[PDB]
């Protein structure tokens, strides 16, 4: 028997399906989304990690002249010097007294270990939902991992469940995103090939075991002072150090609707957003001939008490008239309020209380106890805490409905208003005929 | 790797807000987000007792 | 808490004496058994139990 | 949960404060006083016998 319906995308929501089967005893299918990992899927733009700068020794070929032998090593530099006059330790470093050359050269490298602590440069584009549900009918009690998208059909124990496309599209993660150990920063890294020296990607390799290293870092040389043996160099400090000083607000701590964010299998979890279309095939056996369901007559709501509370902070007592013993679901039609149970059990004497939880001050809502209906009411309190440590449990529909206090009211002076202005349309009226005619 | 766990902060209830008596003992951080839309993040360092609301 | 509906009051005799000189008994429609408050609002009567 | 309410300063009168809680069955709470010590404050400006 398929079925079809939509769950609000929030964790720990008890959300109560109620099927009705014509010809059998009415069904309600409690489930709940328990995490709701997010996951997009990546392009490895590049990495990157503190460089090191190699300084080779100098060639200083002295009594006679060194040649600029270029290379091709990332950011590669190489000087040659003339009239320097080396003092290696215990005096001159040879006999001529000018006419002597120093080969200085430097080039960057990826620091010895960055496979352990580089920053990835991922740019995300599709995202990709998976969610945890569980799901209470009858009597399963089961969990199962589903991909919402419209296309994984898990079976729970017979029923089928397909957890269609997510409502909304929104992700967290923007268009580029920079994985560095544990946060995904919603950053605008530098195309691979155009780093600047001393910001992020200075250094740029196009994997962690490749070896292409655009090493832009501004690595200049400079001639050693007379008397000494350095290889001076001015290059701006490691871009990526200045990266971890400057990286700001990580998304961790900014993402919108309380997307908690993991990182290894980068992800945002307990994403509230939109809603989770369900749609449900039904084998007969789950459902209840109505011939054996406990008929259920003259059924009518008295709520005892409402203060619509984050959590079940109302009690409704429903008085029937049945004829035997046994249990059989329960539902609220409308939304406004939400019942705790979702199976109650009939007795004789006919009474039965319900735990619901609301936002409106003046709730209405058609309960449905077993097969049978009442129109429910109630004049709610608001609580007086101002802070709870647990989320809401009713959706936030706070307008009332007709009858309710402030409608009433609002009803009598529009009432007396308008007959008022009924009157004087008559008065006038009248007064028009009886001058015509 | 050990590290510690600061000392639980004294919350004050209040009209759609709190007021915490941060009382720490070396730097730590301190960071909020309302998670519904658009959220107004923050990210400071303690240094010493403060009552951020 | 049990649940009550239906609360009505029913004085049987009233006796306005230093000491608690008036009797009511209240007929209610409860769910289960156990055992809550009661009280007066109003100040002209001052309830025993 | 603060609850400010006013008591007659009668000895043996069993006041009965009701809190009202939302989310919460309401709670009757009875006091009452048993002796009120009323001490001021002195100065012996002399003593005569």
């Amino acid at each position: 028997y398929e079925h079809s319906t939509v769950m609000p995308n929030v964790v720990g929501f008890p959300y109560k399906a109620h099927i009705e089967r014509p010809g059998y005893s009415p069904l309600t299918l409690q489930m709940q989304v328990v995490e709701t990992s997010l996951e997009p899927t990546l392009n490895l733009e590049y990495i990157t990690c503190e460089y090191k700068t190699v300084v080779p020794s100098p060639y200083v070929k002295c009594c006679g002249a060194s040649e600029c032998s270029t290379k091709e090593k990332p950011d590669y530099q190489c000087k040659v010097y003339t009239g320097v006059y080396p003092f290696m330790w215990g005096g001159a470093y040879c006999f001529c007294d000018s006419e002597n050359t120093q080969l200085s050269e430097a080039y960057v490298d990826r620091s010895d270990v960055c496979r352990h602590d580089h920053a990835s440069a991922y740019k995300a584009h599709t995202a990709s939902l998976k969610a945890k549900v569980r799901v209470m009918y009858g009597n399963v009690n089961q969990t199962v991992d589903v991909y919402v998208n419209g296309d994984h059909a898990v079976t729970i124990g017979g029923t089928q469940f397909i957890f269609g496309p997510l409502s909304s599209a929104w992700t967290p993660f923007d268009n580029k995103i920079v994985v560095y150990k544990d946060e995904v920063f919603n950053q605008d890294f530098p195309p691979y090939g155009s780093g600047q020296p001393g910001r992020f990607g200075d250094i740029q390799s196009r994997t962690v075991e490749s070896n292409d290293l655009y090493a832009n870092t501004a690595l200049k040389l400079a001639r050693p002072s007379p008397g000494m043996v350095h290889v001076p160099y001015t290059q701006t400090p490691s871009g990526f150090k200045y990266w971890l000083k400057e990286k700001g607000t990580a998304l961790n701590t900014k993402a919108p609707f309380g997307c908690q964010i993991k990182t290894n299998p980068v992800r945002a979890m307990n994403c509230a957003v939109g809603n989770i279309p369900v749609s449900m095939n039904l084998p007969d056996s789950a459902f209840t001939r109505i011939v054996e369901a406990p008929t259920i007559i003259d059924l009518t709501c008295t709520v005892a008490t409402c203060t619509h509370s984050s959590d079940f902070g109302g009690v409704l007592t429903l008085t029937y008239k049945t004829n035997k013993n046994g249990d059989c679901s329960v539902h609220s039609h409308s939304n406004v309020a939400t019942l705790q149970e979702a199976t109650a059990k009939v007795k004789t004497a006919g009474k039965v209380t319900l735990h619901f939880s609301t936002a409106s001050a003046s709730p209405s809502f058609v309960v449905s106890l077993c097969s049978a209906r009442a129109t429910c009411s109630a004049s709610c309190e608001p609580p007086k805490d101002h802070i709870v440590p647990y989320a809401a449990s009713h959706s936030n529909v706070v307008f009332p409905d007709m009858s309710g206090t402030a409608l009433s009211w609002v009803q009598k002076i529009s009432g007396g208003l308008g007959a008022f202005a009924i009157g004087a349309i008559l008065v006038l009226v009248v007064v028009t005929c009886i001058g015509l005619r | 790797c050990r590290v510690p766990m600061a000392r639980e902060p004294t919350v004050i209830h209040g009209k759609r807000e709190v007021t915490l008596h941060l009382h720490p003992d070396h730097p730590t951080l301190f960071s909020y987000r309302t998670l519904g839309e658009d959220p107004q993040y923050h990210e400071e360092w303690v240094t010493a007792a403060v009552e951020r609301t």
